[PDB]
């Protein structure tokens, strides 16, 4: 599901 | 509590996500399911998912 994907790194 | 602000710019890499710039405001619509939250952009009115590490509460 779309909610539980890994987060992107912070810039 | 439900009004958040972007801390950084973000470009969507899926059709389901929102792109936004730093300082843009959002209303959160569902943060219950995981670390990507459903939100509505207060600049465009578009709804989609945003990464919760990119936003903070106003
Ligand atoms: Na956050």
């Amino acid at each position: 599901s779309l909610a539980r994907r890994p987060l992107p790194p912070l810039p | 509590v439900t009004l958040f602000v972007a801390l950084y710019d973000y470009e969507a890499r899926t059709e389901d996500d929102l792109s936004f710039h730093k300082g843009e405001k959002f209303q959160i619509l569902n943060s219950s399911e995981g670390d990507w939250w459903e939100a509505r952009s207060l600049t465009t009115g578009e709804t989609g998912y945003i990464p919760s590490n990119y936003v903070a509460p106003v």
